[PDB]
RNA sequence: UAAAUAGUACCUGAAAUCGUUAAGAUGGAACGGAUUAAGAGAGAAAACAAGUAAAGAGGGGAAAUUCUCUUCUUUAUUAAAAGAAACAUCAGUGAUUAAUUUAAUUUCAAUAAAGCAAUCCCCUGAAAUUGUUUUCACUUUCUCCCCGCACUAAUGUGGGGAAAACUGGCUUUAUUUCUUCAAUUAUUUUUUUUGCUGAGGAAUUUUAAAAUUAUUUGAAUUUUUCUUCUUAUAAUUUAAGUUGUUUCUAUACAGUACUUUCUUAACCCACUCGUCUUGAAAC
RNA sequence: UUGGAUAAGGUGCCUAAAUAUUCGCUCAUGAGAUCCCAUAAAAGGUGUUGGUUCAUAUGAACUAGCCCUGAAAAUGGAUGGCGCUAAAGCGGAUUACCGAUACCAAGCCAUAAAAAGAAAGAAAAAAUUUUUUUUUAGAAUCUUUUUAUGAGUAGAAAAUCGUGGGGU
RNA sequence: UUUUUGUUACUGCUAAUGUAAAAGAGAAAUUAUAUAUGUACCUGGUACAUAAAUAAUCCUAUCAC
């Protein structure tokens, strides 16, 4: 066959979908899953902190603790040192 | 007075080049209040008009113009690169070129 | 210099001259390959004559068309031109050097009945 | 066309005969240049020749 | 540089730099006129500078000395020379470039009714620390055998002296218009009162 | 019509194929294999009653009122003909820089938008192409330098589209004018023509 | 004499070299390659107009007598095509400025109220192989007192000693357009202004399919003016490599415009060829 | 050939692009300015900047960065030149930019390879269902279409251009 | 040495043009840089006032007849 122009397989929808026989049905869902936020702004946003809330409290407990572990065993590491040099 | 203006005023320097080589495709022009990078994409689309005198008539007339076009910024302080239907000609190189404001937006 | 006028394109127009022609008058214009050590024009130093290369050829649909955008065919006598009656859109005509006045008139008055044209139809008058 | 990049995101059975179907990629320069070829990615000084882990979907994200 | 003429006093400019600044606005076609060139300074200290100089001097033609170098010591050829060297001046072009610089010592009549400027990525006050040491361009070129210094500064003494007679007549006339104006701000439409009060004019 | 692609919504206008070319290896037949085509989507600030200046022609830096979208992408404007000097006339929105004064804000004005939209109606795109026998008309007179003008001039006086265009012209200024003159400095405003002075850069103005 | 610029140094009559006239250039060589400009000479074979009507001169073919075909005029009627420029549309390839769904990673910050400790606090430091446990240091204030009584760089200051919790830190709410909601990464969706390019022309792969729009035949789910699944017909292109509208050339026949060849400038660049030689611009 | 974006190196002028930003050091009456590359040592300094030890915030010793002494040749001369000290110098860091006949996208020439073909029929436009234009192809080392590639002395091969004479 | 119109038979000729840069080509204190300038008094010193992102400013331009 005579060669043609190449045409875009990602900006163009045509051939896009043609290679992609799902792409139109996740495309789909994206759209109406961003325009459902948007929708609930000024209602959005707070929830978030309310979960937040339920469960960054329990993971700031455990994060605390492991860094403050290293933390520690890097100072103790210095003053055993320092204590030999004499 | 009269003869109102509707330009800014620019000068055309010499063609894009290197050290040692030349490529006059390509023009580069200064324009009068510019001197950002930023500024000078301002202009990135409008067309340019090289307009000079001749001794002999032509046309009935002793004037004739060269149209170009703004492409593209030339790096830091406000400078451009031209395109022009023809190759600038380098007895030129400290002369008057209008910067037109036709294709607005 | 690429020259364009419809569809024929040309990509170059000044003539491949022969090195060392303008300073040696025993040299003649016409291009000679140079051969031999130290030429500078074999070497491809910048700054020196150019040398003809099979990339500047030119179109396959284009490569003879004259700016009449035809095809030309060169005819001795009035025979000659009668296969012309079947392609004359394509096709034009030119006149030899040495045919004489009467036979260059019967020529032009027949080419002017067939719908041909004449390219150089003012010699000889 | 998707059959194509699971195999190849993740070593399926058929990866050999994927990828060697494929013409080998013709790339741009990038975008803002090079920092230096002659030194490595690992080396205190401004080097490229290394092998930089993750790092490289910057660089080709550039030169597509 | 989209104007006729830029006139440019060199007192308080270093050489190089007011010398750098120059060449491009020639070579991009512009005239400019150089005055009080005695008073352009140098970045080093005077006995420095002098030892340079006289590096300059012993340079010559061995077999003809009315070839070759040429040595000049008035303070506007020695810039006139410096620019000189940063500019193609064995083309055409670059020739024409120099040829639209003009240079003085003092501050001759057409020029001492002009309007000055100044540039100050040259001014010395802003590019050398106060404890380095520096020379002034007319005390050297005095010392290698110009002997026009005193002149210069003779003339220089009147042409002050007759300027400040001009700014005194220009004070009066500035206050005596500014009480016009005022004056006149009642006597307008209110409209337009407001319209120049609001932007400031 | 319309066609929706990732919700952008391109209108479409009909079009007509004109151009032929030869066939591979017999007769001839047509280039172009379309039917419609998108239109033109103008920029969001072209209002049907805002001031503008002239860029190119003959009234280059007058200042002007823009009447009507006439379908084919340019658009009709009028400095009313009796206040300013400029006629009824076409331009294209490229050869125009349009400001954010509009004449229906002035409440001395804004009363008569309904009859100024009204005589609007009548004005047509194709009573601007002027007719193949005025054309040769007018080029016959080419076979004194003085003459010659005044009947160019007077053969262009009794094309009927002229005269149609005259009417509404001198209507929308008849309507139009006496509000105008009320306001002292806008009408001033509109009586003078736009230039530059050094001191103004052009990327910081905003008009 | 047909011819003497065929006159006996006699057919034609090249180059090196020199004369005449005209036009140009010209600060210690000249000529060149690339690219344009200004002058000058020449040019119509694509660089507009078929045909129509009238009259004048001709040349042929058929059925000395009627049809029919063509060339050249001269008048006055009339299309149509082509090349450029501007604007718009689409596709391919770039630049440029504003955004964005979901999640991950020790993030913060502000407004109402009530409290906690006082060299004390979230932190950090000095002491008596990891997790505890103790000791003493860590805050400055435009507040007070003593001494030097103006001593300072300071519209304050040097030494010594106290008070408070305004400031700083930590708890419990109930809040986020007073204010904050960052940064990097992973995974997704848009957006302003603009540069360059348009190969081809499908008597049966420019089909099929895909997308779109408007009526439909049925099911889901994400519950919806871009929600999915060609489970029925019509059209369209985003599929199946550029199309359109105005103007000019121009109501021309070679003009100062367009094509072309010479001449002379500018800007960048350019050592003398052939030969032997590892190596040549070579003293 | 037309666009785009780079490498090696550069961005005070010559010379296209930063008198860019952000930290330290240096003053030279012979400063210094980066592969090949176009010279410098032992030994010294109470110049200035950091650091390590021993001695009631003062002494001593030591160490290593820039600078200085050691440091003398023949025509007048060379960080490439001008010049440069709130660097246009030396050691770092962060960004932007400029720059190949190399890299990417598209057109065209040629070389190599490939997919095919030896059982043929109507397309537009201008004219008020009548005429007018243009085309209506089929050569085998031939005709359509697709992809990749292109340096060259000594040397080898193919196709092509021209001259005196002979047969058709 | 006011101005109007132009430089679109035969010998070299005897009417005759150029431009490295017009589009508001606008702008006259001096002086210092770990400070300046102006005024009154006394032989530079007292005293007062003013500038201090000072071209990031000021001045000029359309209202025909
Ligand atoms: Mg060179
Ligand atoms: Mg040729
Ligand atoms: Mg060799
Ligand atoms: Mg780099
Ligand atoms: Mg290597
Ligand atoms: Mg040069
Ligand atoms: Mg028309
Ligand atoms: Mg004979
Ligand atoms: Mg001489
Ligand atoms: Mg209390
Ligand atoms: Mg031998
Ligand atoms: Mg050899
Ligand atoms: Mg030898
Ligand atoms: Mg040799
Ligand atoms: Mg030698
Ligand atoms: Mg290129
Ligand atoms: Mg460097
Ligand atoms: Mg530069
Ligand atoms: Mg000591
Ligand atoms: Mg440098
Ligand atoms: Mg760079
Ligand atoms: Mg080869
Ligand atoms: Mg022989």
């Amino acid at each position: 066959k005579k060669r043609l122009q190449n045409k875009n397989s990602l900006t163009n929808f045509a051939v896009r979908c043609r290679l992609n026989p799902a792409y139109k049905l996740l495309r789909s869902l994206a759209v109406l899953r961003m325009r459902k936020s948007i929708l609930e702004k000024s209602k959005n946003k707070k929830e978030k902190r309310v979960q937040k809330q339920i469960q960054k409290k329990e993971l700031q407990k455990i994060n605390h603790d492991y860094y403050k572990g290293v933390a520690k065993a890097v100072k103790k590491k210095k003053k055993r040192e320092e204590k030999k040099a004499k | 007075l009269q003869a109102v203006r509707l330009y800014e005023k620019g000068v055309i320097l010499g063609y894009k080049r290197s050290q040692r080589n030349q490529d006059p495709n390509f023009t580069l022009i200064s324009i009068k209040n510019v001197n950002t990078k930023k500024h000078a994409q301002f202009y990135v689309g409008k067309r340019v008009a090289y307009v000079y005198r001749t001794t002999k008539h032509h046309d009935g007339v002793k004037i004739k113009c060269i149209w170009g076009k703004v492409c593209r910024t030339h790096g830091n302080s406000g400078v451009i690169r031209a395109k022009f239907k023809t190759h600038i000609p380098p007895k030129a190189f400290g002369d008057r070129v209008r910067i037109l404001m036709y294709p607005s937006n | 210099a690429v020259k364009k006028v419809g569809k024929i394109i040309k990509k170059r127009t000044k003539k491949f001259t022969r090195f060392q022609s303008n300073r040696f008058m025993r040299v003649k214009p016409a291009w000679r390959k140079p051969r031999g050590i130290d030429c500078r024009v074999r070497r491809r130093y910048k700054g020196t004559n150019l040398m003809p290369s099979i990339g500047y050829g030119s179109n396959k649909k284009t490569k003879f068309l004259l700016p009449n955008n035809k095809y030309k065919y060169v005819v001795k006598n009035v025979k000659e031109m009668e296969p012309l009656i079947m392609n004359h859109t394509k096709y034009c005509v030119q006149i030899a050097h040495n045919v004489s006045s009467k036979k260059r008139k019967q020529i032009i008055e027949r080419a002017k009945q067939m719908n041909v044209s004449v390219i150089n139809a003012k010699a000889r008058l | 066309i998707e059959d194509m990049v699971y195999q190849l995101y993740t070593c399926g059975p058929v990866f050999k005969k994927v990828n060697n179907f494929l013409w080998a990629f013709k790339l741009k320069p990038p975008r803002k240049g090079f920092k230096a070829k002659r030194h490595a990615f690992n080396e205190p000084r401004p080097g490229d020749w290394g092998n930089r882990e993750a790092h490289i979907n910057e660089l080709i994200n550039r030169m597509i | 540089m989209y104007k006729k003429e830029y006139v440019i006093d060199c007192k308080g400019h270093l050489l190089g730099r007011l010398a750098s600044l120059i060449a491009k606005e020639l070579l991009n076609g512009q005239r400019i006129v150089a005055v009080r060139c005695e008073d352009i300074n140098i970045s080093g200290s005077l006995y420095r500078n002098k030892l340079k100089y006289q590096e300059f001097l012993r340079l010559r033609t061995n077999t003809n000395p009315k070839k070759g170098p040429l040595h000049l010591r008035e303070p506007s050829k020695i810039l006139w020379r410096c620019v000189r060297g940063m500019l193609p001046h064995k083309t055409y072009k670059g020739q024409l470039a120099l040829k639209k610089l003009k240079v003085c010592v003092g501050m001759p009549y057409p020029y001492d009714k002009k309007k000055k400027y100044v540039l100050p990525s040259a001014l010395r006050a802003f590019r050398l620390k106060k404890h380095r040491r520096y020379c002034r361009l007319g005390t050297l070129s005095s010392r290698v055998g110009w002997n026009y210094d005193t002149l210069v500064k003779k003339n220089e003494v009147l042409r002050k002296q007759v300027s400040k007679a001009y700014y005194k007549k220009k004070v009066n006339n500035l206050n005596e218009k500014k009480e016009i104006k005022t004056e006149a701000l009642n006597l307008i439409n209110p409209e337009q009162r407001q319209v120049l009060e609001n932007f400031g004019y | 019509k319309h066609y929706n692609v990732k919700g952008k919504k391109k209108v479409l206008v009909p079009v007509n194929a004109k151009k032929t070319i030869n066939k591979k290896y017999f007769g001839r037949k047509v280039a172009s294999k379309k039917k419609y085509v998108v239109q033109r989507k103008l920029r969001k600030s072209i209002e049907v009653g805002k001031v503008a200046i002239i860029l190119t022609g003959k009234h280059m830096g007058k200042r002007c009122i823009i009447t009507k979208i006439l379908n084919s992408g340019l658009l009709a404007v009028v400095g009313p003909y009796e206040i300013n000097g400029v006629p009824l006339k076409r331009v294209d929105s490229r050869y125009l820089v349009v400001t954010s004064t509009n004449i229906f804000n002035f409440e001395n004005i804004a009363k008569l938008k309904d009859d100024f939209l009204n005589y609007a109606q009548d004005i047509d795109d194709d009573s601007f192409i002027k007719t193949l026998e005025i054309k040769k008309k007018q080029k016959k007179l080419l076979k004194f330098m003085n003459n010659v003008i005044d009947k160019i001039k007077e053969i262009r006086k009794e094309d009927p589209k002229v005269q149609k265009l005259e009417g509404i012209q001198k209507d929308i200024g008849s309507l139009l004018k006496p509000e105008i003159l009320k306001n002292k400095v806008f009408a001033h405003y509109l009586k003078s023509k736009f230039t530059l002075r050094n001191d103004m850069v052009l990327h910081k103005m905003k008009f």
